[PDB]
């Protein structure tokens, strides 16, 4: 019902994915993360409008090419929640990639 | 009694610039750049209880 | 906040209008209904998106014709909060309108 939860979830995909194929290389990091935030929207109706209810997402837009045409307002809304999903994975991917590297020795 | 909206709407209605919204409506304070000294102005006494 | 909430502020808005206006009629009484609506609605986007998580609510709707045909996508559910603001507000404001005759 809260954003939080489904960042524990997008963030323990994002840990699985490093642990499972071992990425050491900044630039190959297309297809885990960006599989990892496709993985991470829920799939029901009510739960798109409960992460869009609580905070951490706004209205205001970073980029107008990830909009699609359509008339519905939920694929807006799942596409929405995708972007800060791609924003938040891509901003702490590197902070989780140094904690990888310090973590074994 | 309709659809309220923020007061900055018909304040900037008079043909009023961002420029003289952030300068008019309050009272400033200045700071100096690009020489590395790190100083303003003298105080104006306005701090009472912060 | 929830739907209750933003709905008893609704029609305590309506009411406040009803004494302010002393309306008797019905046909007037819908008028205020829709000004009502109009008023009482939340700034905040996390209130907004928190009526379309909340209960008492559906996705699809009767009438299209008041959906708006633009990329603003708040303006798309600001229509749709207002037109069930001004169905649930008319269901439950047929009954006030007799009680406030009653009271005074």
């Amino acid at each position: 019902m809260t954003y939080n939860n489904v960042f524990d979830h997008a963030y323990e995909m994002l840990k699985e994915n490093i642990r499972y194929d071992d990425i050491r290389d900044t630039d190959d990091l297309h297809d885990a993360i960006h599989m990892a935030a496709d993985n991470a929207v829920p799939h029901y109706y009510a739960d798109i409008f409960s992460v869009m209810a609580s905070e951490g997402i706004d209205l205001e837009f970073e980029d107008s090419g990830l909009m699609p045409d359509t008339k519905d307002v939920i694929r807006i809304l799942q596409a929405r929640i995708y972007e800060q999903l791609t924003i938040d994975l891509w901003e702490d991917a590197e902070d989780l990639l140094n904690e990888y590297l310090e973590e074994v020795e | 009694r309709r659809r309220k909206l923020p007061a900055t709407i018909i304040l900037r209605a008079l043909n009023y610039t961002t420029e003289q919204i952030l300068d008019l409506f309050f009272e400033k304070v200045i700071f100096e750049i690009r020489d590395n000294k790190l100083q303003m102005e003298l105080v104006p006494e306005r701090l009472r209880g912060e």
